[PDB]
């Protein structure tokens, strides 16, 4: 039955700031996104150059 | 309607082949050459146009116009380098592209493979006439030799050579028609490339495991658009490093000497990407045989599809085939080496072996080992 | 109509009329000392004129004329045994023989 | 014969991928070409303007230019005529055609040095070794009359006589005009002559590598990022029971 | 599966899809013939053009004469040059009428 | 044109994935990455290396042999 | 004799398709005959083969393989399709001989 | 928190992102180009006409 | 008046192990060829082995002395 289905554990992959299942992942969101987008922005600047 | 990405007569196409195109989730780096090859074509065409703007198809001016391009035209030197070296990375990439295809049984997609062969052949002819344009010693004598290959054809032959030269010897009429021919072909390549991808899309990409990937496909974007861009940047470094740091590394210095109709340089070797074939042709000590061997050395690619005996599609799970494969790669590496060496011992015999070797691994060993492997699988 | 248009267009490729058909060339056999070969521009591709010492003249008349790809005797090839004249172009694929 | 001596590898100050040419030595080499080599070698692809900002000041170049009479015209009557040199002119051909040159060199034809280092395997290493490597033929080797021995030249019997020797000229910068010093400067010149872009070509390479690193990296991160979704993807077969 | 190889083949499916089974009004007039003539002009120009480009020389000092040589020495060079020169005109003649038709019959819609 | 939706018939397969922003782009570089790089290297080197190593030698031999035949044989003039 | 019988076990491990969790039959190239066979497969067998394949593809994209403990053992390889495939080919050959008749 | 501020003010809105890339390149260009040349000219002291120059210049 | 560092170092180099043996090997050839009349040999090979070893050495420091 669909009640016996669980999402596996993703700690081996989770970002250190969203590893604790009892902390609002939201507070670290802006950084997790800010960082990745920064990489991209930078790549754009490089290519632009 | 709803979105204009799937409805618009034109976008429906870009989206249909570079965005929503379903692709196996497991294709590896050996699948990045398709686009690199495409990028090469674009890059060549583009730097080419740039160069053609300062070229002059005339025996008395060709050589110097190229010189002027490099010495007087702003960044002319850079453009000529990118064009000269691009040609090489075009072959580097095309060769790996071909390899991947053989190893993973992509040739089972007959029309895609066949057109692929046409592409290789056209790329070859294209690069040939192109090289004849600076009109240096190599340009001239290469022109002389390659076009002469057709004299091997019974009765007609010669008559075909006349056309190729527009005369009774390589001269201006040849140079000007070659410049035209070189200007034209790139586009016939781009055109055929469209047919290539079209036939390919009928089936979709094959994958390392050689088993159906319908159970796991992914949109080309962003998975492979991103992978491809990364791939491009990786190929770009060596290409530019070579281009900016060691410009003439892959090129013969003998071609800095204006064509001399009366003197064939004592040391004359074909562009590296032609060596392997060059080698095979030198092996047969007969005019016609050598030509036929040459022709066969490339045309044989058409047979590969009919030589597939394995009950499995790729060599991922065929250890014997895998060795035979790498043997073939080294076999060529050997033939290339030989091509750069003078027609002397032990070189001659080694060449003849490698040559004999080459056709055997393709016509006999492979189908055989495949059959053998099938039995070992109890099939 | 087709046959003719193809004919014409096909022949627009062949040699043009400005492609002449020139004459001879004189050569002083003194500029060519014994034991030496010299090349001269001519009708396009090279032209050899070699002064053969009899040290060679022998060998060239002393070989299995039956074991030759293109069987011929050194004699019926030239006229004066100390001079050999030929068009310096490899019959293979056209390079200039050294 | 079927044997040849390949030259060694001198540590030219410009050999390195980031190593520019020593313009001082290039300036010198010029003089060597001008005052010694030009007498038989043409450098058809270089002009006095090319020197400006590289080895000479504009004035200096203009000067060097005017030292040569150039043939121009036709004039009003359709006559040719001489005139001073302009920085736009190219270096003067010592002969009006190879036939003439050969005529003045034992039938030997001195090649144009514009692209010499790239027209010969070894480049400056070869040109240098040749210029200094002159010597007497070994036992059993007879050098035909007119030709000189040089083990580095293919065939060992070259048609050019040792063009340089100590103090064959005087570097106006005060450099000791020793034969090899000269060869080193003219070779350095022959490199610039064959490829002026040389320096910029390399400066670009530097920028190229830097960007290529920064960019290949940022794109490796980007490719990975998007792909993570798939790399860590977990699945299971839960058939019905 | 597809019976005939005219409607199935990745390439023929196209020639058949645009030059054979293509549905066309039963009443289009002569003013609808220029589309193809235009296309034939394009082909003819390209062809004769390549033929001419084989004997041309892009250089102020040689351009004029190379064309003269094409006409005077190259077999049928005169004919090819003429067809290329006049083709250009029939290309415009045709394009102009093509445009006309469009305006008169509201094809611009 | 459109292929996503026909492809194949699949039943009872569940998958779980996380947003690229909830995970690491390159994780377990040592505990997992490299270990496999080696794994892979290991498993293919005996298939690849052989023919190349082989040709390699053939090169050296043929090269050296060609060069040897350059040098002169003193026994030709000891007369 | 028991020669190729052990040879086979060797090859089976050499091929390595089991490190992915596939059976010999999973790796079969899908030509006409095989596709026809796959069609006749009972549903469980078909759904299972799918998962095995989908998992292998995921393994490939990942550049990983199953833990040694999950690799299929030479003697536990099920030729779930082999027989069906035989028939299919058998069936075809008949039609063929018959149509030339 | 730069990452938060950056995200919040530059990378979030597709517009500000674009403007940031434009602005970025600009500053990056100047910086890079100067430093690059610096590194090149340093590795090649006294060899460039830049260096030799003054010996045949004015005063 | 002056001294070309080329000669200075060419000497120093000929002192070298290899050169010496090469130089010697050469002298030997030269000798028998220079003597033996109506011969067929040459001393190119030895001259080269010598030259090769010498100049290789030369080219290793010569530039230090040059400007
Ligand atoms: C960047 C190099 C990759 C580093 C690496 O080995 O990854 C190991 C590792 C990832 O391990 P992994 O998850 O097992 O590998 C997954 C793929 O191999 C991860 O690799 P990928 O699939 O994302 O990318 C493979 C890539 C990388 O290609 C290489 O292997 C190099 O090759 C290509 O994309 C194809 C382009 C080839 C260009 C060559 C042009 C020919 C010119 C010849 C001259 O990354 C690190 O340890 C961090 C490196 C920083
Ligand atoms: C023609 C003249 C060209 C001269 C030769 C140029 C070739 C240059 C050297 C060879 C370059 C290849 C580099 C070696 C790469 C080693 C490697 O990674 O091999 C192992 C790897 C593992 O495969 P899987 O079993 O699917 O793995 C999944 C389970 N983990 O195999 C592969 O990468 C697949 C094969 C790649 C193709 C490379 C072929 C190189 C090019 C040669 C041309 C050959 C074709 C015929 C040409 C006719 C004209
Ligand atoms: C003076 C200095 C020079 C001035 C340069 C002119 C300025 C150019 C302005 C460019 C504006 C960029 C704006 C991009 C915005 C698009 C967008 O939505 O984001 C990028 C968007 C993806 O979306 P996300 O980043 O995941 O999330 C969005 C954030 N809300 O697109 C991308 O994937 C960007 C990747 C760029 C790199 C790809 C190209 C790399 C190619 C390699 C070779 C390069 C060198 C040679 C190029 C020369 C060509 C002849
Ligand atoms: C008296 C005329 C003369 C002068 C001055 C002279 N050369 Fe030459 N040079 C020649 C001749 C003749 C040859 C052709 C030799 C041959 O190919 O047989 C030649 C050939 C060369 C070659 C090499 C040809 C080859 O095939 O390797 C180079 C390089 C060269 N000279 C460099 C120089 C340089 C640099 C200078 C000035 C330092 C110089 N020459 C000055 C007459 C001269
Ligand atoms: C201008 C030349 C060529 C270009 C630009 C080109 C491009 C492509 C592209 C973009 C792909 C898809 C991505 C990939 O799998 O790499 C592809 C696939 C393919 N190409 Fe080419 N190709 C060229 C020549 C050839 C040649 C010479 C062959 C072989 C004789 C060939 C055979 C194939 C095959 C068999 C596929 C299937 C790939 C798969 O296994 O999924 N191609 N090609
Ligand atoms: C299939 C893509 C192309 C390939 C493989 C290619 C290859 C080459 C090669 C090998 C040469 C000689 C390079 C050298 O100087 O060493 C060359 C020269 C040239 N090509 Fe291309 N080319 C391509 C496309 C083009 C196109 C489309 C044009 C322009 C319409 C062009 C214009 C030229 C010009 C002007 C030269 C002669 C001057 C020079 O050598 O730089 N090429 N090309
Ligand atoms: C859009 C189709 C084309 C048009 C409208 C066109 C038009 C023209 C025109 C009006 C001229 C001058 C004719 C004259 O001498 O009076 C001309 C000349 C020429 N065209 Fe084209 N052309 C076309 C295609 C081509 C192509 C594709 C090539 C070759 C790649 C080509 C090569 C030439 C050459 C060599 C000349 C100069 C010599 C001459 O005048 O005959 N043309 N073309
Ligand atoms: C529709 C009408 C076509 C009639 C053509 C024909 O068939 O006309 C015949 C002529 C051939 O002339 P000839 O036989 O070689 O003259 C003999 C002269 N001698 C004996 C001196 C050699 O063709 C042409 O050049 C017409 C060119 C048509 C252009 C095609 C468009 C691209
Ligand atoms: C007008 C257009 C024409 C006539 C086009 C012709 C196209 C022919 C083929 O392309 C399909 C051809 C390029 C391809 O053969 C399969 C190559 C691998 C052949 C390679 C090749 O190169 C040489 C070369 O480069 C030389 O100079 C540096 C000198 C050479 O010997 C002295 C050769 C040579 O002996 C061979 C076989």
């Amino acid at each position: 039955v669909h009640n016996d289905v669980t999402v596996p554990d993703f700690s081996a992959y989770r970002r250190e700031d969203v590893m604790d299942a009892t902390t609002s992942s939201q507070t670290s969101s802006e950084d997790r996104k800010g960082f990745s987008y920064l990489v991209t922005a930078t790549a754009c600047v490089a290519t632009a150059y | 309607a709803p979105n204009i990405r799937k409805s618009h007569p034109l976008l429906k196409m870009i989206n249909n082949s570079l965005i929503d195109l379903p692709a196996p989730s497991n294709i590896s780096a050996w699948w990045n050459f398709g686009s690199l090859l495409a990028v090469c074509l674009m890059t060549q065409i583009l730097t080419g146009l740039l160069l053609a703007m300062h070229y002059t198809a005339d025996t008395s001016l060709a050589f110097s116009s190229v010189a002027h391009t490099c010495r007087n035209v702003q960044y002319g030197w850079l453009i000529r380098n990118l064009h000269a070296n691009g040609a090489s990375f075009f072959f580097i990439c095309i060769f790996l592209h071909i390899g991947r295809g053989l190893y993973y049984g992509s040739y089972l997609y007959k029309e895609t493979w066949n057109t692929g062969v046409i592409l290789l052949l056209t790329l070859m002819a294209t690069a040939f006439v192109g090289y004849v344009l600076p009109w240096g010693q190599m340009s001239f004598w290469g022109a002389t030799v390659i076009t002469n290959l057709f004299s091997a054809i019974p009765y007609i032959g010669h008559t075909l050579v006349e056309w190729a030269w527009g005369g009774f010897s390589v001269d201006n009429p040849t140079l000007t028609r070659f410049f035209a021919l070189h200007f034209l072909l790139p586009f016939a390549i781009a055109g055929i490339t469209i047919i290539h991808l079209t036939f390919l899309h009928e089936s979709g990409s094959n994958n390392p495991l050689g088993i159906s990937s319908d159970s796991d496909k992914i949109p080309f974007h962003p998975y492979y658009s991103f992978k491809d861009i990364l791939g491009l940047t990786l190929m770009l470094t060596p290409f530019l490093t070579l281009a900016l740091f060691s410009p003439n590394l892959l090129g013969d210095p003998e071609n800095f000497t204006p064509a001399n109709p009366l003197v064939t340089p004592p040391h004359i070797k074909p562009e590296w990407y032609f060596l392997f074939a060059y080698a095979i042709l030198r092996s047969i000590p007969n005019k016609l045989g050598g030509v036929l061997a040459l022709a066969a050395s490339v045309l044989i690619l058409f047979l590969i599809p009919f030589l597939h005996k394995s009950k499995q599609r790729t060599m991922t799970f065929r250890p014997l085939s895998q060795t035979l494969f790498w043997l073939l790669v080294a076999n060529l590496l050997i033939l290339t080496w030989i091509g750069s060496q003078p027609v002397e011992h032990p070189f001659i015999i080694i060449g003849q072996m490698a040559s004999l070797s080459y056709f055997t691994i393709l016509l006999i060993l492979f189908p055989t080992i495949g059959t053998l492997e099938n039995k070992m699988l109890n099939y | 109509a087709a046959k003719n248009v193809v004919t014409q267009f096909i022949s627009s490729l062949s040699a043009s009329a400005d492609v002449l058909a020139l004459s001879k060339i004189e050569i002083k056999l003194s500029d060519i000392p014994e034991g030496k070969n010299v090349a001269f521009k001519w009708r396009g591709k090279p032209l050899f004129v070699r002064h053969r010492t009899q040290a060679e003249i022998n060998q060239e008349a002393e070989v299995d004329v039956s074991k030759l790809r293109d069987p011929q005797h050194d004699l019926d090839r030239v006229k004066k045994p100390e001079w050999v004249i030929l068009v310096g172009v490899c019959t293979h694929l056209g390079c200039v023989p050294i | 014969g079927e044997l040849e001596l390949h030259p060694p590898a001198f540590p030219w100050s410009h050999g390195g991928p980031l190593s520019a040419l020593d313009h001082s030595s290039v300036r010198r080499g010029f003089q060597v070409y001008k005052q010694v080599c030009s007498a038989c070698h043409s450098m058809d692809y270089v002009a006095f303007r090319n020197l400006i900002g590289v080895t000479h000041t504009e004035a200096e170049a203009k000067a060097l230019a005017e030292e040569v009479e150039v043939q121009d015209g036709p004039d009003e009557n359709g006559e040719l005529f001489m005139r001073p040199g302009k920085i736009s002119d190219y270096f003067p051909k010592p002969y009006p055609n190879p036939e003439a040159a050969r005529a003045a060199n034992n039938g030997a034809l001195p090649p144009d040095l514009s692209y010499i280092v790239n027209a010969r395997h070894g480049g400056e290493d070869y040109v240098f070794s040749l210029l200094t490597g002159y010597c007497d033929p070994p036992a059993g080797v007879v050098v035909r009359e007119g030709l000189h021995y040089n083990p580095y030249f293919p065939g060992q019997a070259i048609g050019m006589a040792p063009p340089i020797y100590n103090e064959i000229l005087e570097y106006d910068d005060g450099t000791p005009a020793t034969m090899s010093q000269i060869a080193k400067d003219v070779c350095t010149f022959l490199r610039w002559a064959a490829e002026p872009e040389h320096d910029q070509r390399k400066r670009m390479g530097l920028k190229m590598l830097l960007i290529s690193a920064l960019l290949t990296s940022l794109l490796y991160y980007m490719k990975r990022h998007k792909w993570s979704v798939l790399k860590s993807r977990k699945m299971a077969y839960r058939p019905p029971k | 599966m597809a019976p005939n190889i005219r409607k199935s083949h990745p390439l023929l499916k196209m020639i058949n899809n645009s030059l054979i089974d293509l549905p066309a009004p039963s009443n289009i007039s002569a003013w609808w013939n220029f589309g193809s003539l235009l296309a034939v002009c394009l082909m003819t120009q390209i062809l004769t053009g390549l033929l001419l480009a084989m004997h041309y020389t892009a250089d102020t000092s040689l351009a004029f004469s190379s064309v003269a040589h094409t006409c005077r020495n190259v077999q049928y060079g005169w004919l090819i040059r003429n067809l290329h020169a006049n083709g250009a005109s029939f290309f415009f003649i045709c394009i102009f009428l093509h445009i006309g038709r469009g305006l008169y019959y509201g094809s611009y819609l | 044109g459109i292929h996503f939706g026909n492809l194949a018939r699949v039943r009872h397969i569940i998958t779980y994935s996380l947003s690229p922003f909830e995970q690491r782009a390159i994780p377990n570089i040592f505990s997992d990455a490299l270990p496999n790089v080696w794994r892979r290297f290991s498993s293919q080197v005996f298939k690849v290396a052989p023919p190349f190593l082989g040709a390699y030698l053939l090169y050296s031999w043929g090269t050296q042999e060609f060069e040897r035949l350059k040098r002169k044989n003193p026994a030709d003039y000891e007369n | 004799g028991r020669l190729m019988d052990r040879i086979r076990k060797w090859y089976y491990n050499a091929a390595g398709f089991n490190k992915y969790g596939l059976m010999r039959d999973d790796t079969l190239y899908e030509d006409d005959d095989v596709k026809e066979a796959l069609k006749r497969l009972p549903e469980d067998l078909y759904n299972e083969r799918m998962f095995r394949i989908k998992r292998a593809l995921d393994l490939s994209l990942k550049h990983r393989i199953l833990p040694k403990e999950q690799w299929v053992k030479y003697e536990e390889d099920k030729p779930y399709l082999e027989p069906y495939l035989k028939e299919v080919i058998r069936e075809r050959l008949e039609r063929e001989a018959w149509n030339k008749k | 928190a730069l990452l938060r501020q950056a995200y919040s003010a530059l990378f979030r809105r597709t517009s500000t992102f674009a403007l940031t890339v434009v602005l970025g390149a600009v500053l990056f260009e100047r910086a890079f180009d100067q430093g690059a040349d610096a590194i090149f000219e340093h590795l090649n002291e006294g060899k460039l006409w830049k260096h030799i120059k003054h010996k045949y210049e004015a005063s | 008046e002056l001294v070309d560092p080329l000669t200075t170092i060419r000497e120093h180099c000929e002192q070298t192990e290899k050169c010496v043996k090469a130089r010697e090997r050469l002298e030997l050839c030269d000798a028998r060829v220079s003597s033996r009349s109506h011969t067929e040999e040459q001393c190119t090979e030895e001259l080269f082995d010598f030259l090769h070893a010498r100049d290789h050495c030369v080219a290793h420091k010569l530039f230090n002395k040059l400007k």
